[PDB]
């Protein structure tokens, strides 16, 4: 009858919100974005710092 | 003061695992996302009146 | 006269989360409005049926 | 404010499956309500009217109009729709589906068929979907479907 | 010197009121041959002769 | 000053119909007697629990 | 070099945010929902009621 | 609070096309930086080391 079904657990379908039932979805909620941490720098007190 | 230890009750063999969990709930590896809590339901079979 | 509808629990939970429609009044409202329209249509059709 | 937009569209569809193809919409502004669905439609399935079909007095026929939805007609006299006359009459152009509607209106005009909406027998509607041991009497169901449209931006 | 701008034209659903079901549950809202080329019910044009 | 005009939405070809309606409910020529109002019903199947 | 590009003007790609460029979009913005207006009635006073 | 969820990931790449196949992540936690990418490497291409 009036059923909702689900997305086919497919990457394209989920983002597009196209289900297999009666109701089509807006789109998955945003859970934030994860960047990459900048690796640290190993000082400069182990060598000359003579400016030119 | 560095590691918190949890015990696998049903450990099929003796083993240990090391993992990470950052301050924010993002950098954690496996994500557990509840959607709907345990919803009770109740019903009865008309032909024998046996609750289910 | 009679009508009926059936909706899955998952559909009701999902629809309210994504669109705010309870999927219970909508089905209840649709069935109630559909029968009344026919009854109103039936009476009008009877007058044109029996008009001299 | 974003180079992508969407608008949803809700529709109410007859039948138990609101996704199955060929299921008429409920509240279509030009398609009149099917004033038999909650009535006699659940009990008896009326035969669809067609060209070259002899009408028996006291029976009910049904047909879908291209302009005003669904109409159920009652045969008051024994008439034939198109097997008598017409057939190969001179007309410039018309769809054989659209040609049928004009003929039905002409028959309805000459007091041969009349639009009729009916209730439902008390006995049948009571013994619906297997009650008392009855068999093969499903209800009539209605559902709704939600479908989307999306646009982008040119430059 | 030059100029730029971006806009978007999108048809209104139900514009093809005559068909009771959509095409594939997801379709482009921008006008096209199938979407609206004489099917949009919101508008009606009439030619006049002998004015 | 005399006639109340109700426009039939779904007329097939064209027509106008004229009738009478006195103050008494018997001065009609057609009686719509609602024996019972729109009675809502609900139930469940104790193998899927989905509301009907 | 770091071009925006665009969706291929496919409703499937547009809904999911898939683009031919570099950045993948979140998704379309909801502008509202449209539904049919409930039909009106004939005021039912052209015929008497006299309920049973 | 929605039936589906999405997570964004951002990367930094080396050279021209970001989505070109065979690219390399810039700030990789494991892989070392291309220390000659902006230096002598930009002037000449060094041979690729291989067995035999």
């Amino acid at each position: 009858a009036e059923i909702g079904g689900d997305h086919g657990y497919n990457a394209t379908n989920i983002a597009a919100g196209q289900t297999s039932g009666a109701v089509t979805q807006i789109g998955p909620a945003v859970m934030g974005m994860v960047r990459r941490a900048i690796p640290n720098l190993i000082a400069f007190d182990i060598c000359g710092v003579q400016p030119m | 003061g560095k590691y918190r230890v949890y015990i696998d009750q049903y450990a099929k063999q003796d083993y240990f695992t090391v993992g990470y969990k950052g301050p924010n709930e993002m950098d954690a590896g496996i994500y557990y996302a509840p959607y709907v809590a345990l919803t009770p339901l109740r019903g009865s079979d008309p032909k024998n009146f046996q609750p289910v | 006269r009679q009508l009926k509808a059936a909706y899955s629990i998952e559909l009701a939970q999902d629809l309210r989360a994504v669109h705010g429609m309870d999927a219970d009044a909508e089905l209840s409202g649709i069935l109630a409005t559909e029968i009344m329209l026919e009854i109103n249509r039936e009476v009008v059709d009877w007058i044109n049926y029996s008009a001299q | 404010n974003s180079p992508t937009g969407q608008v949803f569209a809700l529709r109410a569809v007859y039948g138990k499956d609101p996704v199955a193809a060929g299921a008429k919409e409920a509240f279509h502004p030009m398609y009149g309500p099917d004033a038999m669905f909650s009535g006699q439609g659940a009990a008896k399935k009326f035969p669809a009217l067609a060209a070259s079909t002899q009408t028996t007095v006291g029976d009910i026929y049904t047909h879908f109009f291209q302009e005003t939805g669904t109409v159920y007609l009652q045969a008051s006299v024994q008439v034939t729709i198109d097997a008598g006359d017409e057939d190969e009459d001179e007309d410039e152009d018309a769809t054989d589906a659209a040609k049928l509607d004009a003929e039905i209106k002409k028959q309805m005009e000459a007091g041969a068929l009349v639009e009729i909406a009916e209730g439902m027998a008390t006995s049948i509607a009571e013994l619906q979907e297997g009650f008392n041991g009855s068999t093969d009497n499903p209800w009539n169901e209605m559902g709704f479907r939600i479908d989307k449209q999306v646009i982008e931006a040119k430059s | 010197m030059g100029f730029k701008t971006r806009y978007g034209i999108g048809i209104n659903p139900f514009a093809e009121s005559a068909a009771q079901a959509p095409a594939s549950r997801i379709q482009s809202g921008m006008p096209s041959i199938l979407n609206s080329l004489g099917k949009n019910a919101y508008f009606r044009r009439v030619y006049v002769k002998g004015i």
